[PDB]
């Protein structure tokens, strides 16, 4: 007595996220293997979430002037809203998913010529630009901006939010926002530039992601 | 799991080449008391397909009466067959045929009866080639013959004409420097130089015409002619054994399989 | 590193709440005879913000009148509003 | 101290050659994780402009795809390239040709393509030669090449006319003897002879007549000619292993590359 095997009928296949259960199953066919290459035609790592979400996105860019009295919003930008856009590198990670959690780094870079003197602020707000003080903005996790000792300074801010995870095609409200007030004015000599240049960086920490949508 | 995925019905990569020694050597009867369970089966489970198939009580062939295996494509091949033939006719000219994979070429300007079979029976190709070429007609006629790669300019191809190019890029790319009278022999390697990996018997559009050829070999003569007599030469290509093959595809049709 | 990223400029996350507990009491002279460092220094430097700060010889206040801590909230907000 | 000096600003002797071997192969990422610091530096300084570049993540490339190096000269320049071309006239006639490194010379009289690219980007020079002629043209003709050294006398160079030297003159030096039926081929080597030490590519003066020069060879036929058919040489210089390289020099301009 000898048996002649057969094919399976019943079993679990499928992905994690796609999963469908067949009555008559088939044995996938696979020939050949991921060959290694020693000559590689490019010399990169290959890209990942890592490499993709850790990048610094410039979302925001503008110029102080002279005419910008004490305390002016210069700047009023919205952080993640910034960076949910097609015309950078994360679109392709916040199109497919809706609930997230991660951690926002802000990086401002301005640039002083060492003839003008004046100071700038920049700071991290949740929620709102409410009734709280101007001169009290210190609390926040912010920046501060001079003409005489540095020109470019980096911000590690968490994420405040009073829920879960946040909802991209309809948000509550924005987790971050950054404003610019102009926290010393900006005092030239005759000749001197009038202006400063300044520049808006951001970018993701410990990204998670969850939710996928089928639709746009 | 790798990708977190399963699989139910049982089906994977199929067609690894090479199953079996192809000359005959004893690894008594075969079959026959024991019921064929390799007759019935079932050809969807390829599993179930690679089953010891008989069908009859049978026993040991034997040994075959060739030392030479016949089956290897790298003493099979090692008969060199035809390329293409062309004929000189005044002072000078420069005649330029390449070495076209396509099977759209039909012969003459193409691959002719045997290497349009065998190079269309695989997908990707990759390693250096053996031409024999034979002089043929009127004697003592001072040529050169040279290769020139993918990439770098060469002149037109199937076209006898007068040289443009420079003796400067000529002496710098590599030649040969022979007369009809002394030898009358060329048996040379065909060097692989291209910046892409390897090249492909049969693709459309701009791949084909790109992806599908890899070399070229261009004669310039000289001293061509005295008191007229034909010179005629002919390519026949051969294989070496640094040459490897890739994806076994299905062989072509009685129809463009043409002969010259 | 965790991100494959790089920082130059000292500038982190800032304004981390408790530095302090607000009842007065003892940990002589807290400065004096060595020079002030922690007067002058850059703000702009979070680390150097966060430097000891003295300007004057002082010494130790000491203790304060109220075991009740009236700078915790568990115990400040006991109060009904 | 040596000399009971001192140096104060880092400023050295700077362009020492071999800086690395160019066949791609392995000495993980590259670059990634730290900070670049290569990236940014002072090239005043010759100690910060000698620190390892990066500024990406990067990781190993792999290894190269042919073990010949293309990158050292000594495997490079052993490709033949063009030096002159010369024909015969009339009976008995000597032509004498020089070996002129200097980048005055245009081509054809002095250095062509391939030569005058390479012998002009180095000062110094030193070393044998390889030389590769062929016959072509009319059969049956007995002619005698030689080379000569500077200091000695020889006939006028880049002009065919008749031997002013005579035969123990050109038997005592050097020569070989050879039919054109017979092999129909020369590679030769040029002897070093000089009493100077070495030769230059680019110099002005009487110093350029004479130290960027190091050799000759000319050449007189007899029994050319029969029935009226054109006899042509050409010369293609070759490297040999026993030369050395000084001084890497700026490369020429595309302007005095002329080709032929």
């Amino acid at each position: 007595e000898q048996m002649i095997q057969s094919v399976d009928r019943t079993a679990v296949t499928g992905a994690s996220y796609f999963t469908s259960v067949d009555q008559s199953s088939v044995h996938t066919a696979e020939v050949g293997s991921h060959q290694i290459e020693p000559l590689k035609t490019s010399v990169d790592k290959p890209g990942s979430k890592k490499t993709q979400g850790e990048k610094f996105f410039l979302i925001h860019s503008a110029r102080w002037l002279t005419t910008h009295a004490l305390f002016h919003e210069v700047a009023k930008l919205d952080v993640v809203k910034l960076l949910y856009n097609e015309q950078f590198a994360v679109q392709g990670l916040l199109r497919y998913h809706t609930y997230a959690r991660f951690g926002i780094e802000i990086q401002v870079q301005i640039n002083p010529t060492p003839f003008q003197q004046g100071g700038l602020i920049c700071a991290m707000v949740p929620g709102d630009q409410s009734y709280g003080s101007i001169a009290s903005l210190t609390v926040y996790p912010h920046g501060l901006l001079n003409c005489n000792i540095n020109n470019v300074v980096r911000i590690k801010v968490p994420f405040i939010y009073t829920r879960g995870a946040y909802h991209f095609k309809d948000p509550q409200y924005p987790v971050w926002e950054l404003t610019i007030r102009v926290w010393s004015e900006l005092n030239i000599g005759t000749g001197t530039s009038a202006y400063t240049s300044l520049n808006v960086l951001a970018r993701f920490t410990d990204l998670e992601l969850h939710g996928l949508t089928p639709l746009s | 799991d790798d990708s977190g995925g399963f699989s139910t019905t049982v089906s994977t990569e199929q067609n690894v080449p090479d199953p079996q020694v192809g000359i005959t050597t004893m690894r008594m009867d075969v079959s026959g008391v024991q019921a064929p369970v390799g007759a019935i089966t079932t050809i969807e489970d390829p599993v179930l397909a690679k089953k010891v198939p008989e069908t009859f009580p049978e026993l040991k062939p034997g040994e075959s009466r060739h030392t030479s295996d016949h089956m290897s494509i790298y003493k099979f091949m090692g008969r060199s067959h035809f390329l293409c033939t062309f004929t000189f006719n005044s002072n000078n000219k420069e005649y330029t045929f390449p070495i076209t994979l396509s099977s759209t070429s039909n012969p003459p300007h193409g691959l002719p009866s045997t290497l349009r079979w065998f190079f269309n029976l695989f997908q990707l190709y990759r390693g250096p080639l053996d031409l024999t070429i034979i002089i043929t007609g009127a004697t003592d006629v001072d040529g050169m013959a040279w290769f020139t790669p993918v990439g770098l300019a060469v002149d037109t191809p199937w076209v006898e004409k007068e040289s443009a190019l420079q003796i400067d890029y000529k002496t710098a790319l590599g030649a040969v420097r022979f007369n009809t009278r002394r030898t009358g022999n060329i048996q040379i390697r065909l060097p692989w130089y291209s910046y892409l990996y390897a090249v492909s018997g049969a693709l459309d559009g701009l791949g084909d015409k790109t992806d599908s050829t890899f070399g070229l070999v261009s004669i310039q003569i000289a001293n061509y002619n005295h008191s007229d007599e034909y010179l005629s030469f002919s390519c026949y290509l051969s294989v070496t054994e640094q040459s490897e093959f890739y994806f076994p595809r299905a062989p072509l049709n009685s129809n463009a399989m043409l002969s010259t």
